[PDB]
């Protein structure tokens, strides 16, 4: 009911970004939603004065056939002065189920500073550059900006103090327009106790952390090994040595003396099954000096293992793994890489967001041109994080298989 | 008298920490001075200027060529930054044909908007006195000044805002903005066509603004930007290929301009050797010789733009459809249509800067630039036809190491067809002959040598004069594919070529590169393994190729 000050970071102007081409059917959904929104006071139009930009397009949450209006505040967030903050709840992650809740609804009864709407800019385009685009402004707190989240805390927590004070089991962390509640009762209550939230929320997606570890680097087990099987455990091995220092491959090399087939059984001698007896044990210990550091970037490689299986890594140095995982569900993607691809940023930036609270930066294994084209086709999230592409084959690939 | 009904003001601002202009003017002459003077009367009578006093300290050169202009170069400098008047060109493929179209002249209506009254002091601008022995007269702007930078912008806003309750209310018909010029298309009849332009020079007038009772000068054919537009059809405009002894740079890239520009309608224009010929020039006046294959190229774009040929209209109640075909030299083409025979338009697309390169992810980059356009121009993506089968995509895409994609598409019979040149296995073949590849060369002397042992007792070393160590590692892997049976497996520990490989390339840049793809096209079956270096693997010999 009342503006809090709002500026930018010193020297900064605001975003000025491109809107990117929309297909009809977006452009139509984006015209009926911010009418409905003008008519509600939360967007009003604005005069050619106004040159900063954002983009905007539509999607289609889960379960719903009701198109959504998603803005890239990428660039807006990073220009927005940081606001100020709370230490990210630590058991989030160690809770054995957390509960994802879309509370952006809420934003938009708080009125947004004035200076600053000039900053919330964003076009629908027109199909075939007829018209500049219909330009709207906000009014109200923007779903997707940082400062939203930042500004409507203290509401947020007034609305939550009742039910934060009746289970003090019940972990609540917020990011963005999404609230994420983390417990260990069943799923039935679980979900009783959400429908509660929701109502105890009105009047004013199961993630199961615990069924998640981190995986370690496993060796063959083997009675009879080929030239070429000994050949990518040394490989493997040599690779390893990079993450764990008391790798040892020599005995194991010692057996690939002489130029054999590939085919060729060879035998371990005993030199060998105690080097890679050793080699397990190694690898059966965590990494030395892993820690995280909130002053540095997240990084996520993502490697493409087929048939619809995907690993990825979160690190913030090289061979320093936080978190490494496999996402090899099958939903509706059978035939489509890139839409596999985007389901699968979105679930590593939600672990990210459970574990430390912010998104990575994601590593992509496809081409600049046919993702900046099709990603938006699949994105369910209202946030979005930032990506670059790989261009070489890494040869890990299959050292994470 | 009718009350006018008042145009909006838009809130104009300088740019941060700036100041308004303070240009000195120039001194004009005697019969310069006497015709601004007239011209600047009859503006102050009609309410466009007003004069000022002395306090304004801000002034703008002013010029007549009379016809008075205005240099607001500086103020343009000073002025805040407006949203673009445009986003981009219409394009004609992406016009929706109608039974009339009428274009509505509102050119007085740009000195009828009115200037925000707090940036009209920016605008001063003084006509010398005869002699110098009076006081300049002092003017402002009262509306939109020709120049200024946000005219266009402003104008625009005003205008759209002006027409948008008629184009509610009326949407039988299509209002577009051009300029000083409206554009008014419907499927009615023409009685009610005319009946609706009368409609909307009353709702216009509504707000004091003037159209023409003449008949508009404008008339099909419809030419704009290089364009021809008629009733039924469009084109560009007729483009003559010059018949030129010796060709310079400048005529190489009016050539290339004019068949990019053609390039959109008439099929199968080729510009690879005409601009390859400006590859790193740099000098406009600089005559280039001309090779044979530019001769053949220019020839038979000579041929392609023999006849006109023209693209219709979109049809949205029809299918949109793209075909695409491979031209060499990492050139295609294509061609958006909805029937046979009648394009919407055409176009071409060339691969981008590589070292290596196949003709899938070629055809890849294709599709998404023509998905774009198509986004762009019509707002849905057409239906592709492309020449690769759809085992081949599968079996492409399934075993490619990045995620691809490509949206619904059919195969079209049409040569050259995109395949897939090898394949290399998953497993080691079991039978066939093992090759322990190495390669090694000296930093300062640039020798080097290359060469295998196998399982089967065969070898062999190469010495190799000013080469580097991953051109002998390839040039190991060359010698075990020149030198083995149909099905060979071959080991390596250079990451270098193995990195190359599996990108699975068809053409390269290195000739060694190609090569070794025309020894893994012959080949049946074709294992590679690789191993890491100096970790005492047998077999893997880099003490053999560093004697
Ligand atoms: C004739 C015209 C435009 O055409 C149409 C205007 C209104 C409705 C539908 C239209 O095209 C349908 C197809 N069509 C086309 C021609 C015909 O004769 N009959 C037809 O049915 C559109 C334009 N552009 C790109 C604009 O941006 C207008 F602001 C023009 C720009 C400059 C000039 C000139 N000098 C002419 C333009």
């Amino acid at each position: 009911i009342e503006t809090v000050p709002v500026k930018l970071k010193p020297g900064m102007d605001g975003p000025k970004v491109k809107q990117w081409p929309l297909t009809e059917e977006k452009i139509k959904a984006l015209v009926e939603i911010c009418t409905e929104m003008e008519k509600e006071g939360k967007i009003s139009k604005i005069g050619p004065e106004n040159p900063y930009n954002t983009p905007v397009f539509a999607i289609k949450k889960k379960d719903s056939t009701k198109w959504r209006k998603l803005v890239d505040f990428r660039e807006l967030n990073k220009r927005t002065q940081d606001f100020w903050g709370i230490p990210h709840p630590a058991g989030l992650k160690k809770k054995k189920s957390v509960t994802v809740l879309d509370v952006g609804d809420a934003y938009f009864s708080v009125p947004l500073d004035e200076d600053f709407r000039k900053y919330t800019a964003f076009t629908i385009p027109s199909i075939n550059n007829e018209t500049p685009g219909i330009r709207y402004q906000y009014n109200v707190l923007p779903q997707g900006w940082k400062g939203s989240p930042a500004i409507f805390q203290s509401s947020m927590t007034k609305i939550l103090e009742p039910f934060k004070k009746q289970n003090p089991d019940i972990v609540i962390y917020q990011y963005m327009d999404d609230l994420y509640v983390g417990s260990d009762l069943e799923i039935g209550q679980h979900r009783t106790k959400i429908e509660e939230l929701r109502q105890h929320l009105l009047r004013w997606y199961e993630l199961h952390p615990d069924k998640w570890t981190v995986q370690p680097i496993v060796l063959p087990e083997k009675d009879s090994w080929t030239v070429n099987d000994i050949q990518k455990l040394v490989g493997k091995l040599n690779w390893a040595s990079q993450i764990y220092p008391g790798i040892k491959v020599r005995q194991l090399s010692k057996l690939l003396r002489g130029t054999k087939a590939l085919t060729e059984v060879i035998p371990l001698t005993e030199e060998a099954e105690l080097e890679l007896a050793e080699n397990r044990e190694i690898l059966k210990e965590p990494v030395h000096g892993v820690y995280y550091d909130p002053s540095k970037d997240l990084i996520a490689e993502i490697q493409k293992q087929g048939q619809g299986q995907w690993t990825y890594q979160i690190y913030q140095e090289p061979f320093k793994n936080l978190k490494t995982g496999k996402y090899a569900r099958m939903r509706g993607a059978h035939t489509n890489d890139v839409k596999q691809l985007t389901e699968a940023v979105q679930k590593i930036t939600t672990e990210s967001i459970v574990i430390w609270g912010k998104t990575p930066k994601f590593k992509l294994p496809i081409q600049k041109e046919t993702w900046e084209t099709w990603w938006t086709e699949y994105w369910q999230a209202t946030w979005i994080p930032e990506w670059e592409f790989v261009n070489t084959p890494p040869l890990v690939k299959l050292w994470y298989q | 008298m009718v009350p006018i009904s008042p145009i909006e003001t838009v809130p104009v601002k300088l740019k941060p920490g700036m100041d308004g202009p303070k240009v000195k003017q120039w001194p004009l002459t005697e019969e310069k001075i006497k015709a601004l003077v007239e011209i600047c009367t009859e503006m102050e009578k009609e309410g466009k200027i007003s004069k000022i006093g002395p306090e304004n300290p801000y002034n703008t050169p002013v010029f007549a060529i009379w016809r008075k202009l205005v240099d607001f170069r500086e103020l343009n400098k000073r002025t805040q930054d407006f949203w673009e008047v445009q986003l981009g060109i219409p394009h004609p493929a992406g016009l929706k044909k109608k039974k009339s179209v009428t274009v509505l002249d509102v050119g007085d209506a740009y000195f009828s908007v009115p200037l925000d009254e707090d940036f009209r002091k920016y605008t001063a601008f003084t006509i010398p006195s005869i002699n110098n022995e009076t006081p300049g007269i002092r003017y402002q702007y009262n509306v939109l000044p020709q120049g200024w930078k946000g005219s266009p912008a402003i104008f625009q806003s005003s205008m759209t805002k002006i027409l948008e309750p008629f184009a509610a209310q009326n949407p039988d018909i299509v209002i577009c903005q051009y300029m000083d010029d409206l554009y008014v298309g419907s499927d009615l009849e023409i009685g009610q066509h005319r009946t609706k332009i009368e409609e909307l020079r009353q709702h216009l007038l509504r707000w004091g603004l003037t159209t023409p009772d003449k008949k508009h000068q404008k008339e099909p054919p419809f030419l704009w930007m290089g364009y021809e537009l008629h009733p039924d059809k469009w084109t560009v405009q007729p483009i003559v290929l010059p018949e030129k002894d010796s060709w310079t740079v400048n005529d190489i890239q009016k050539l290339v301009g004019k068949l990019n520009w053609a390039s959109q309608i008439y099929p199968g224009i080729k510009v690879r050797q005409l601009s390859k010929l400006l590859r790193g020039t740099k000098a406009l006046t600089e005559v280039i010789p001309l090779t044979e294959e530019a001769e053949l190229e220019l020839a038979e774009n000579r041929e392609i733009l023999k006849e006109p040929v023209h693209g219709v209209y979109y049809d949205p109640s029809k299918d949109l459809i793209a075909e695409i075909q491979k031209q060499g030299q990492g050139q295609w083409t294509y061609q958006i249509y909805q029937e046979p025979f009648k394009n919407l338009k055409t176009g071409k697309y060339a691969r981008m800067r590589g070292a290596h390169t196949n003709d899938v992810k070629q055809l890849t980059e294709a599709v998404q630039k023509i998905t774009t356009e198509s986004i762009v121009i019509w707002g849905k993506t057409p239906k592709f036809k492309l020449p690769i089968q759809k085992e081949t995509w599968e079996t492409w895409w399934t075993e490619y190491w990045q995620a691809t994609w490509i949206p619904e598409w059919e195969f079209v019979n049409t040569p050259p067809l995109v395949k897939l040149w090898y394949q290399l296995e998953k497993e080691p073949i079991v039978g066939a002959e093992t090759f322990y590849v190495d390669g090694a060369a000296n930093r300062e002397t640039k020798l080097g040598k290359a060469g295998y042992v196998t399982n089967k007792g065969r070898q062999k070393v190469v010495p190799l004069t000013n080469t580097t160590n991953q051109k002998t590692e390839l040039q190991a892997i060359y010698l075990a594919l020149q030198d083995s049976g149909l099905e060979v497996n071959i080991v390596t520990d250079s990451q270098y070529a193995l990195g190359i490989i599996q990108a699975q390339p068809d053409k390269s840049e290195s000739e060694l590169v190609n090569q070794i793809i025309e020894q893994l096209i012959k080949k049946e079956k074709v294992y590679l393994a690789w191993v890491p270096a100096h970790k005492g693997i047998g077999g893997n010999e880099q003490v053999d190729k560093l004697v």
